[PDB]
């Protein structure tokens, strides 16, 4: 039993804050309602979008 | 051609309300699961004190 | 581990400077794609100069918008699109060389060519932009910045204070022929502003997997 | 651009209630693991009095 | 068994009187929020967020 | 027996040394897997050259950091996924020749 | 071990008695519906409503 | 006038339900937050008590 470190929880840690960061990015999806809000959720994506809106 | 290009743009740039929400909640439960197992995970180290007396 | 732990801080901190850059020219898209409409309603020839001079008053408030954004951006005291934010580095790692660099280009209506920034001289007596075109005061007709072809350029009757800059949009407002080519040169910016975007969304993109990384 | 700088400072200054709360109980745990070693200490010197009547 | 001192118990006290120290120090970003409570928690961290809050 | 208590540390040290390997892999599938979403996307023809130089941009970010995975990724001061790491042998035992070999290979972009 | 003074509890009471004062503060604002009940919170916006209202 | 006037002094004067009911909510969690190790610190002196005897 070691008690210097908890690896259990410190794992535990980087779960919490990886649905978290998910929970995060799923809700500025539905709140704006865009699949693209930045563009590293789609390159070409947001390059096709811009030409389509501006045509 | 703006409903044909219109209806295009929205399936590139638009989401899916169904299958975001849906996909929304499945990361909202499994960060309370984390939250759940977090606090059993503190409670563990504290029954070295029973042995250490 | 102080360091892998410390690196993915910078990492963190690399992610924040990077939204801030690409949020900005999330409205640089926005301005562009509303001064693309500026361009197919000028270039129909139901219009009068009267109201092609008239939208052109848009034109160059939206391309003094753009270069607000590029000089105002600014992430902790750096201006990210200004085109002086080259070469940063985010250490990335726990040693020497596990760094990622990075380079956001100007992205001002000057660069993107939607528009032109003339500075006042010392006395004020004549506009002056980069490149030196010039545009003397009081010069009689209407008040105002002439230019070399008559051409006002800024409406004012006194004399503008030292190093003012005024933004002028693309020519939109002299024929239906100069609003027509404003046209391929709005869409074209709208191109390099794509570019630069996710030029930054695969830095972010990368980031996220770097974090992920020195995590575990 | 105040998004983008709100949250660039929470990451800065907030702390993580997650990763210290976890902390937390370690040095909590740490000083009661002392706190039984001491208690334990004193006893030690006092086995001496048996030896020197 | 040298009895005019206990080096056992000397030693112990100060581990005793160093995790109270690091359970003081992280109560106080748990009850206050905040990681940088002092300028020594982070001096650049401190320098950057007076400047961001400000901004 | 104070051998095979140290030859249990040893066998725990290199467990640590591949867990760290194993975790840093674990990356690579994730940067591979969406590496290869930018190449079901790219083969479709509604693209442009605008748009597949495009993507191409977070292609050479995706694998420029496969690589830097493999040279960063480094237990003690050992580089275990640069190819350099090969022939570890762990002392798991008491005595001579009760060790195992392990060679990891290069594993960058 | 210093018992006769509790600088941890001590801290956390000066950080209790400054949440509860900000929480009291927004449900002002959400109970009357204004950013401005007194006027420390805005004195130009206390001054230039008046004249709006006024007007 | 009136309604341009109106709209003026309701954005100076009147509050953002939805920016502000999120601060409310973030203020009434950090009282907890305080709250909760307020009773923890307390606890904590507690333990001179077994050292003593």
């Amino acid at each position: 039993m070691r008690i210097n470190h908890n690896i259990a929880a410190l794992n535990t840690s980087r779960q919490l804050n990886a649905g978290s960061n998910a929970a995060s990015k799923n809700m500025e999806k539905l709140s704006s309602g865009l699949r693209i809000n930045r563009a590293g959720d789609d390159a070409a994506g947001l390059a096709i979008s811009e030409k389509m809106r501006s045509q | 051609s703006s409903e044909n290009l219109t209806s295009a743009e929205s399936r590139i740039r638009d989401v899916d309300m169904a299958s975001e929400m849906m996909e929304y909640t499945k990361n909202n439960i499994l960060t309370q699961a984390s939250q759940a197992m977090l606090a059993q995970a503190n409670q563990q180290p504290q029954q070295v004190l029973q042995l250490l007396k | 581990i102080r360091g892998l732990d410390m690196a993915s801080k910078n990492a963190q901190d690399g992610i924040s400077l990077i939204q801030t850059s690409e949020g900005a020219l999330n409205e640089t898209h926005s301005i562009l794609q509303r001064m693309s409409e500026l361009a197919t309603q000028a270039a129909n020839d139901t219009n009068t100069d009267s109201d092609r001079s008239e939208l052109q008053k848009e034109m160059d408030q939206l391309a003094s918008e753009v270069t607000r954004i590029s000089t105002d951006t600014e992430f902790n005291t750096k201006k990210l699109l200004d085109g002086t934010a080259q070469n940063l580095t985010f250490q990335i790692g726990a040693n020497e060389g596990q760094t990622m660099s990075l380079s956001i280009n100007k992205m001002d209506s000057e660069s993107l060519k939607v528009g032109t920034t003339y500075t006042a001289n010392d006395d004020g007596s004549k506009l002056v932009t980069a490149d030196g075109k010039e545009a003397t005061l009081v010069t009689k007709g209407p008040n105002g910045y002439y230019d070399d072809a008559d051409k006002l350029v800024y409406q004012a009757d006194s004399a503008l204070a030292k190093d003012t800059k005024v933004t002028k949009g693309i020519d939109i407002s002299s024929s239906a022929k100069a609003a027509s080519s404003a046209l391929t040169t709005i869409k074209t910016a709208i191109d390099t502003v794509s570019s630069e975007r996710a030029k930054l969304g695969a830095v972010q993109n990368r980031l996220e997997h770097t974090i992920n990384n020195l995590g575990t």
